[PDB]
């Protein structure tokens, strides 16, 4: 019923700009409150940044690695949500996912405390950061010439 | 009438005063339990001055108590010394028997001094005050409680 | 019940002066008993089918009532509820004569 | 501000025990924790909000408990499908840098399954470009340790191969390995015998599969 | 019930307030002071009842005190009254089927 | 739950509170009676060292009391004025309408001082101080008690 989908994603070189989109669909957007959350590929989860919606007064908030390099913003005509990348560096190359807090779980939440429960995730997109350029795939096949059941690939190289 | 709750098969309902239900079963006075739940738990303000603004003072009306067998554990209970500017004493002490609310996280105690225009402090939503295992309209002195509401059910068993 | 409220709390952290059972040695006595702050027992009960928050809910639609009862009464303190809910219970069922295929009697 | 610390890091259990994870908070929280079910490739699914609260379409098997600092995760029963890597979150506060945790990754376990054991020679358009890669293919076995030694001439060799390990299949819960030797052409064409000899724990013996340069 | 007491006191000399009326002296300002207003009786031990009861004490004593535990009452006047309640709540709690052990028909 | 006496023509059982009697006859609540049955009548030491070391001073646990309708006559009861050195009263006095225990043929009164390290005076066996119709478990001042327990019974 609800989803999610991100876009925007590739290489950049370090100290580039990239710009991530976020469309979403299936619920009320203009009441649930946005957030990104990056993953490393050796340092798992790591939050990036929050939006609230534009009844608490849509104040954002980002983490401190990320601070002064990126900039969240949303559009509620479209349901998209979109994240700026400034003067990146290379250690934030990572899988980026899109996440909602629903009003659904503002309603749970009775002690009033600004953190939320992430909802609904996204299907992320892939951000690369590295001093170098694109490469093209190599594809050679492996012969079968066992038995009864036998094996077959193809191997991809460079 | 006083509402009632009913739990069947994981569910609640108000038991209804018009209706018979044969099928529910009271075998014993301990399935019958009381319970306090706190303002905290509907997402109430808790700083002391939202709390204290729901808190004001009335004469005439006796204070009244009623006990309650469980209650919920609190992150924010109060505790208040209050007294007139001439050093008179706002709040009655706790009478014999009604001990501080038994599960507090935060003790928010607050001392000065207001004009306390009315015999005692009640609720101006209604709510009760919660002590150690005992509701009451009015706020005792130095006595820590928690903002709640009192809930009858009927336990399946 | 439809719950209401701002918001709600989905746990119950319950408190409870009711014993477990298997009463360990002679702790029972008043003397070697615990002191007022650890006569309580706890307890973790999870929102079931929406349970937990309607609770909260009949909790607040019967604070009224209970007011009420309160400025009835003239009892400084009033223990006799539960008692009394029993009571009308029982009347309910049995208080007048049990006319078998009736409405108003549980028999068989 | 906040540190979350899950225990254990790694975690290898039968069908249907009874799993439980633990995830420490460094400060006080009051039932704020957040359970989390990533698959490997898929995004993470919402499991548990708050304490003990299962979110609408999760099985019953699973169940959350503990306030305060320490919070338990609990599988009544493991399934094939529970196959993931859960993550507890906290939402005290504003998140912090560490207010995820490492995670924990949970493994199935199985009978020891012996591998399947093939090797493919390089192909002559991936010898005409210079380079050579020969693969020694391990698929379906558990567990996932196994010992893979590449020998050219019976002559040892080391720092010229890397490893990949596929995760556990779907359907059975059985692993597969792939073992890329990369050497260069004239390197290639100077031996005659290249053998890839591989032991695990569902085999007897250690078995080796060779090839000499253009065979049948 | 066995009594497993070191000694038993066979003989009960019992005092009460139950009433027994003699004239006007109900009226309270007529009436007896704190001191007259209990009756005296003599109850042997028969058929090993009296021993058994002090017994029974014993046994209660600790439930009895649990109960105090957990009641905020200073004073708990509600005994007898919640153990008649639990008495018809045993038998017409629930739907009384004829010929059956839990109905008293 | 709390043991429920069970009357029949010469026998005493425990109510069980799994079964159901059917035979059993509750017509009237004056068929409940609430009885004090004194320590005495087990065969306990009465001298005044023995009973006092039956007690011990304890705080942080709130005095509670619990009706009796009938009782038994005693030989032996104790009224304890005591202070600490500094003259200040160990025992609280009586609330209102605890009077004291109103059968007694010997009154032993003990007078003199401690050290009362406590805010209340128990029963170190869970026992129950008898009065006037009153049963506490904690030590009156200046009030006559009796030391012993309490059943519960259906007369017939
Ligand atoms: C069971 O649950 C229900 C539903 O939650 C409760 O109903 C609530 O009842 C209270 C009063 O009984 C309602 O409170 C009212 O809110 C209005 C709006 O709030 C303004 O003020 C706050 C505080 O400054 C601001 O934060 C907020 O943004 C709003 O600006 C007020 O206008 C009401 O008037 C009060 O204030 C004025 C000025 O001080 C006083 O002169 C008045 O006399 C009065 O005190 C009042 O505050 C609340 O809105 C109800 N809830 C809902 C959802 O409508 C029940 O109270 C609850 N029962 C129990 C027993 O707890
Ligand atoms: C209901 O009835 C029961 C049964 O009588 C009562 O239980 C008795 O409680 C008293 C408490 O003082 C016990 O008396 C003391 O027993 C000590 C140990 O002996 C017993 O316990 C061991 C361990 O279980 C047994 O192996 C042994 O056979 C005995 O049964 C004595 O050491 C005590 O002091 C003695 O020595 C000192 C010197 O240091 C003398 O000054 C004393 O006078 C005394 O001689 C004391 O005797 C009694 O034993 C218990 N009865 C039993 C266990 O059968 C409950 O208290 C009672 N409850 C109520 C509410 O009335």
């Amino acid at each position: 019923e609800v989803q999610l989908v991100e876009s925007g994603g590739g290489l950049v070189k370090p100290g580039g700009s990239l710009r991530l989109s976020c469309a979403a669909s299936g619920f009320t957007f203009s009441n649930a409150w946005m957030s990104w959350v990056r993953q490393a590929p050796g340092k798992g989860l790591e939050w990036v940044g929050r939006i609230k919606s534009k009844t608490d007064g849509g104040t954002i908030d980002y983490a401190a690695p990320v601070k002064g390099r990126f900039t969240i913003s949303r559009d509620d005509s479209k349901n998209t949500v979109y994240l700026q990348m400034t003067s990146l560096k290379t250690e934030d190359t990572a899988v980026y996912y899109c996440t909602t807090y629903t009003e659904d779980m503002r309603y749970f939440d009775w002690l009033l405390r600004g953190g939320e429960t992430f909802d609904y995730w996204g299907q992320g997109t892939l951000v690369t950061v590295s001093s170098a350029s694109t490469k093209g795939p190599s594809v050679f096949p492996l012969a079968p010439s066992s038995g009864g059941t036998a094996a077959l690939g193809c191997l991809v190289k460079d | 009438s006083i509402p009632l709750g009913v739990i069947h098969n994981s569910t609640l309902q108000v038991s209804d005063v018009d209706k018979l239900v044969c099928r529910d079963k009271l075998s014993s006075t301990n399935q019958l339990r009381s319970v306090g739940l706190n303002l905290e738990g509907n997402g109430v303000a808790t700083d002391v001055p939202s709390a204290t603004k729901r808190w004001g003072f009335r004469s005439g009306v006796p204070p009244k108590v009623v006990n309650y067998e469980a209650g919920e554990w609190a992150e924010n209970c109060y505790n208040l010394e209050i007294k007139k500017p001439d050093g008179s004493e706002c709040l009655p002490a706790a009478p014999d028997g009604i001990r501080g609310f038994p599960r507090c996280r935060y003790v928010h105690k607050v001392s000065g001094t207001g004009p306390c225009a009315g015999d005692f402090a009640f609720h101006k939503e209604g709510a009760f005050f919660l002590y150690d295992r005992l509701a009451s309209t009015v706020i005792y002195r130095g006595t820590t409680f928690a903002e709640g509401v009192v809930a009858f059910l009927i336990l399946p068993q | 019940i439809v719950n209401a409220q701002p918001k709600c709390n989905p746990n119950l952290h319950y408190w409870t002066t009711q014993d477990e059972g298997a009463a360990i040695g002679l702790a029972w006595i008043p003397y070697f008993g615990p002191a007022a702050e650890g006569i309580y027992i706890e307890g973790l009960m999870h929102n079931q089918d929406g349970l937990i928050c309607g609770l909260r809910q009949l909790a607040n639609e019967t604070t009224q009532a209970l007011q009420l009862f309160l400025r009835a009464t003239t009892e400084l303190r009033t223990f006799s509820i539960l008692n009394r809910k029993a009571i009308d219970f029982l009347l309910q069922r049995w208080g007048g004569t049990c006319h078998i295929l009736g409405p108003d009697c549980c028999i068989e | 501000d906040i540190r979350l610390t899950q225990s254990p890091s790694s975690l290898s259990a039968s069908v249907g025990d009874r799993v439980t994870i633990t995830c420490r908070a460094s400060h006080y929280i009051s039932t704020y924790l957040n359970w989390y079910q990533q698959k490997p490739g898929k995004a993470p699914k919402l499991l548990i909000y708050a304490a003990s609260n299962l979110q609408s379409g999760v099985p019953s098997r699973f169940s959350g408990s503990g306030f305060g600092t320490d919070f338990s995760l609990t599988i009544s029963s493991l399934q094939p499908e529970d196959f993931a890597t859960y993550h507890c979150q906290q939402s005290y506060s504003t998140p912090g840098r560490y207010t995820f945790g490492q995670g924990t990754k949970v493994e199935i376990k199985r009978t020891v399954a012996a591998p399947s054991v093939f090797i493919f020679p390089p192909s002559d358009e991936q010898l005409k470009s210079g380079t050579a890669s020969v693969v020694c293919l391990l698929n379906n076995f558990y567990p996932r340790e196994a010992k893979v030694q590449w020998k050219v001439d019976n002559a040892l060799q080391s720092g010229n191969s890397q490893e990949s390990v596929t995760e556990q299949d779907s359907k059975d819960s059985t692993y597969s390995l792939s073992s890329t030797l990369t050497l260069s052409k004239a390197d290639y064409e100077k031996h005659k015998v290249y053998a890839c000899e591989v032991t695990h724990q569902g085999l007897r013996s250690p078995v080796t599969k060779s090839f000499n340069r253009g065979e049948c």
